[PDB]
């Protein structure tokens, strides 16, 4: 293949670093990432590297350079939910029962319950008072 | 078999982990489901039946559009009548801007 | 316009293809049936708003 | 007539949004298949759409 | 994680039983839609050969 003419041979590439000034975009004064977008020739053309890759319309032609413009304790949460349970419920059936409409006691039993989830766990509106309160007794 | 109070989801999301990220995968359907339940012009308040994720992911709306036919084309022809009856009277008429 | 409506309108009737036989899996029924989702009945508006967001 | 005698020897021997108006049809010669007579309807039936009092 | 865990398996089998609609006329389908069975009697009377005549192949 002919032999790929160096960015020195052409000279004057100075080593420009701003990247534009007055929204157009300032060129670079060395060939060096444009022989490595398309290589040279040894009689200066422009044989381009096949871009072989996924097409992206937007990317191509970016619309002409466009426009260039605390949590609670684990116990604290479960004692508070616990309190805020009513017998025989689970947390969403106690969300279930306040939520025909105390509206602060709904408030905070979701937010706790949200808090609970996003601790990790996402069985939370499945399990009765008696299963967190036995979880509760074995971490105590 | 448990319908969550409306309060519920909206906390949920007002407050903003591969369990939110599955969730995400499904959002062409809610995106269609939305724009399937989108309320006639004869209605102010559509109140439709929401399936979401517990983390707030994705919000889908499981529901059919179903219609008695000549009820909706009678509709739809009342539609016709008013919209060509106020035309004529607000020869100013102002479209909305968009966006 | 009106020739090109039934141009598409012809097509369809004429490149029509029978509903494939199948099984009745339903995407939803299946989503409730798991713990991750549950019910609720809301406004649309707020239902946009919501999917608005989400894809955000 | 002129037109009757071509189309008898003719038989015999960018994204564009809105239709190109050469895809037309119904440029015809004969004025039977122009001045097509219209449906009265016996004077009680009406096309959908237009406005009535038209 | 344990959570995510569970959480990919369930949705595994949730697109299972989605694709499970059609699962078996598509995988029939698929299933329904070489070289070496060209070569195969070659092949069979290569392996009669015996292994004097084997050291003893020239090169080119």
């Amino acid at each position: 293949k002919y032999d790929i003419l160096a960015s020195e041979d052409v000279e004057g590439q100075e080593a420009a670093t701003l990247p534009s000034e007055g929204g157009v975009r300032i060129t670079p004064f060395n060939l060096q990432e444009e022989m490595e977008e398309g290589h040279f020739d040894a009689d200066g053309n422009y044989f381009l590297n096949r871009d072989a890759q996924i097409r992206d319309s937007w990317l191509d032609n970016i619309d002409w350079v466009k426009i260039r413009e605390t949590s609670m304790s684990a116990q604290a949460l479960l004692e508070g939910l616990l309190e805020l349970l009513l017998p025989r419920e689970t947390v969403a059936g106690a969300l279930r029962r306040l939520g025909a409409r105390s509206p602060q006691r709904l408030d905070r039993l979701s937010g706790l319950a949200d808090q609970m989830v996003a601790r990790g766990n996402l069985g939370v509106y499945q399990e009765t008072r008696e299963r967190l309160a036995m979880r509760l007794k074995g971490l105590g | 078999k448990e319908d969550m109070p409306p309060e519920h989801v909206r906390k949920i999301i007002r407050d903003h982990k591969r369990v939110y990220l599955g969730a995400l995968k499904y959002m062409p359907h809610a995106v269609l489901k939305l724009l399937e339940n989108m309320p006639m012009p004869w209605e102010q308040i559509r109140d439709v039946p929401v399936l979401y994720h517990i983390t707030g992911a994705i919000s889908f709306v499981n529901e059919i559009p179903w219609v008695i036919e000549p009820v909706y084309i009678s509709q739809w022809g009342s539609m016709w009548i008013m919209m060509r009856r106020e035309k004529r009277d607000r020869r100013h008429f102002k479209r909305m801007r968009f966006p | 316009s009106y020739q090109k409506l039934l141009k598409y309108y012809v097509l369809n009737a004429l490149k029509h293809r029978p509903p494939k036989a199948q099984k009745k899996r339903y995407l939803f029924r299946s989503f409730k049936a798991t713990k991750f989702f549950q019910s609720t009945k809301l406004d649309w508006v707020e239902v946009g708003l919501q999917v608005c967001r989400q894809g955000y | 007539k002129s037109k009757e005698l071509h189309a008898i020897k003719e038989r015999y021997l960018k994204f564009v949004f809105e239709w190109d108006a050469s895809e037309d049809t119904s440029i015809d010669y004969n004025p039977l298949y122009k001045e097509r007579h219209q449906v009265q309807l016996l004077g009680r039936g009406f096309i959908a759409g237009i406005d009535l009092k038209q | 994680e344990k959570d995510d865990e569970e959480a990919d398996a369930i949705y595994a089998a949730l697109d299972k039983r989605m694709d499970e609609r059609r699962k078996e006329r598509r995988e029939q389908r698929e299933k329904e839609e070489k070289i070496q069975q060209q070569f195969s009697d070659l092949k069979r009377k290569l392996a009669e050969v015996t292994e004097e005549e084997w050291l003893s192949i020239p090169e080119v």
